[PDB]
């Protein structure tokens, strides 16, 4: 079964028996100052051409809606904000294709420089709508502002294999094609800029690589999309 | 008695509105009015005291003919019908006494032959907006148009085919609008009309003027 | 809160004009108006309070001192000129009052800088 | 007895007991699509000064708050809408100053051009925010595209004594320095394109002059404030 989703003005559809991963059993909420709902609306992303050499993707998660309609706006207009996520991943693909995919949303997700003594500039840190892709080589020294981007360390230094702690689901192409995460606001403060500091970091890994017969369609696309929940901002008014 | 200054009874008078002539051997022998209520400066002034009004029409045609100068040995032309036609706003128009659009049948038409009392129909209001508008200030570009004023056009020609003898007739259009609602009253016009189309004025001075201020 | 201190008989407005953190100072009487903004008008009242809002970074308390962060403005402008009868002077003078409004606090005791 | 009135992040300040001239008896309401409050503010317009030789000014409505905030960008974002105003006059003058002024709202002040043939230019019949000025002489016809302003008519070929037919209100400078007049929406359609029509057009014009003595401020500021009332466009999502 199909159902279909509505928000604001923005319509998707899922598999109507979809299972949802919440992010730590909490889902989003209001800080018990100004809110928004014309930003609570879908905001798909430019899909993604999972192939047999990929390595990965991740996305900064306020970065990417930073040039999105009123979210955007209002990131630019307010100083201060908080939100929550529902992140929805969808690939297409036939049952001819094999692969499996980790769908993880790490909180914090602060990343390495190849050049040890710096550390990585904003541009490759994020592409905002476009998606940062990960490397099965080792960035060389050399390089002076990039990225570590080795996957098996996962740009942080540690084992890929144990990023299951964060919250996360698996994409498996003989079993399921879609993956569902909730993330709730997680910070240290109530509240904190947008623009200086990235909440989220949604990764796309693919552990098992992606394999097909030739004729097959040599790609799958993967699609991200985002929708805002419970965001709110500062005021702006006088008492 | 503030009967007689009430809207209905200042606004519902018949009045000559339109006067034209066609012959019945020009091939062009038609009279054409696109229905419109600032051809008569006298109607005009009334009907602009307001900004919007509402109003059904009824229209009344004095048809008369005259013979015109022939050389046949003897004229015995019979009694002439007359056609007149309305014209919803966008149906077809003619262009000749010998058109289509003559006959077509969303056009309703009245046939009326002379000696008997003059032809009379009545139109409703027309308009996709909620009101005839007298005054707008916007654009449709053209400065105070407001296409949603249009009423629709009437045409005559004649009916029986030539005969001996050329035929003039003239008709008079009469004009009475039928159950009037008006709102927003507005200043009675004072410089004197300069074109149909728009409300374009030459200054003119605010009143008559005496000798001095104690007379 | 601004007092008027000119004559009894001059008459003016002025635009007080309330910069959130982050966003710029004004630069016209007209981008004042847009944001937070309060007509004030001497010849009607010779005095105006504002209570200007907290606004931090959840952080519920914030440093004392700071650098390079964003601050918050407030800003005056001429709505009108001032009008003035004769022999009455134009040139007037505003008095600038400052307080604490609402739920003041403070941490952390330190040593003042202003003593050597 | 001064009056603070607050709407949306803007205040201004009223004498307690001023008189307030309601349109035709009606107050701004809603249509019995999609409604906006962010515009409830007010509005203060560039002031204007009031001297010797000044004919008068006029506004149109719509035009006037086409770019200020949210309003103008509702005016662009939006095809059709509808609003209500309110409108506020103020003058600063002293008791040595003398004069009256005729505060009028004309509905549909469709205004003729200098010359017969043509009608006047958006320019000429609209300066936005900035003021439209009438002349004390008339324009002559060798002009194309310009409003005839002689005041005397008050550009629309009637008596400018007349006027007060419209819902207006006089400020004499020796009893009372504002005026506030509430106007409803009125037009024969529910709703219509604010670009391309102006619905009311705002007039201050001096019937007696102003006149003041020597050391006495040469001038009288007038300040308009606007403040659209129960404004509301149409939707832009599906069914």
């Amino acid at each position: 079964r199909v159902r279909s989703i509505t928000l604001g003005n923005s319509t998707i559809t899922t598999q109507e028996c979809a299972n949802v991963v919440v992010g730590y059993g909490v889902w989003p909420e209001y800080l018990k100052t100004q809110p928004d709902v014309a930003t609570c609306r879908f905001y798909t992303l430019e899909s993604v051409q999972w192939m047999k050499n990929s390595a990965g993707w991740w996305w900064k998660l306020p970065d990417a809606l930073s040039q999105m309609g009123l979210f955007g706006q209002n990131m630019q207009y307010h100083y201060l904000g908080r939100t929550g996520y529902t992140i929805h991943v969808q690939c297409n693909a036939s049952k001819f294709h094999q692969g499996c995919l980790l769908v993880v949303c790490v909180p914090e997700a602060e990343m390495g420089c190849s050049n040890l003594n710096n550390t990585p500039e904003f541009a490759e840190l994020s592409g905002g709508d476009t998606a940062r892709m990960f490397t099965d080589t080792q960035i060389g020294e050399t390089n002076s502002k990039k990225v570590q981007t080795a996957v098996w360390n996962a740009g942080m230094g540690v084992g890929v294999g144990n990023l299951t702690i964060y919250p996360h689901q698996w994409i498996n192409l003989r079993t399921n094609n879609s993956a569902t995460i909730v993330m709730p606001y997680i910070n240290s403060v109530p509240m904190d800029n947008m623009f200086r500091h990235n909440n989220l970091t949604l990764m796309i890994i693919p552990f098992v690589p992606l394999n097909y017969s030739e004729g097959s369609s040599p790609y799958v696309p993967i699609t991200v999309t985002i929708a805002p929940m419970c965001a709110e901002y500062n005021g702006l008014r006088l008492a | 008695s503030r009967s007689e200054s009430s809207i209905e009874n200042f606004l519902c008078r018949a009045a000559c509105v339109y006067y034209a002539t066609y012959t019945n051997n020009s091939e062009k022998g038609y009279a054409e009015w696109v229905i419109n209520t600032r051809q008569v400066a006298q109607l005009r002034r009334k009907l602009e005291l307001f900004t919007y009004l509402r109003f059904d029409l009824e229209l009344t045609f004095v048809i008369t003919s005259a013979q015109q100068p022939s050389t046949a040995t003897s004229v015995d032309a019979p009694v002439q019908t007359h056609q007149i036609m309305y014209v919803p706003p966008g149906g077809p128009v003619p262009t000749k006494v010998t058109d289509y659009a003559w006959q077509t049948s969303t056009n309703p038409s009245v046939f009326w032959t002379e000696g008997n009392a003059p032809p009379r129909m009545s139109i409703p209001f027309i308009s996709i907006g909620n009101a005839y508008s007298c005054f707008y200030d916007g654009w449709t570009g053209v400065y105070g148009i407001n296409t949603l004023n249009n009423m629709g056009t009437l045409y005559m020609r004649h009916v029986n085919e030539a005969g001996q003898g050329p035929i003039k007739s003239t008709v008079r259009i009469y004009f009475k609008p039928k159950h009037v609602k008006a709102w927003v009253p507005r200043p009675p016009r004072l410089c004197q009309y300069e074109k149909q189309k728009n409300v374009n004025f030459t200054p003119t001075g605010v009143t008559t003027t005496r000798v001095g201020i104690t007379t | 809160t601004f007092m008027f201190c000119g004559s009894a008989m001059a008459t003016g407005k002025f635009l007080l004009a309330y910069s959130p953190p982050g966003a710029g100072v004004p630069k016209n009487r007209k981008d004042a108006m847009l944001g937070t903004h309060v007509i004030w008008d001497v010849g009607l009242q010779s005095s105006c309070v504002l209570c200007v809002p907290w606004i931090s970074q959840t952080h519920y308390r914030y440093v004392v001192e700071d650098e390079y962060t964003a601050a918050g403005y407030i800003t005056c402008w001429y709505q009108t000129n001032i009008v003035v009868p004769a022999d009455v002077q134009s040139s007037c003078d505003i008095l600038c009052f400052v307080s604490a409004c609402n739920d003041f606090s403070v941490r952390m005791l330190k040593d003042t800088p202003f003593i050597r």
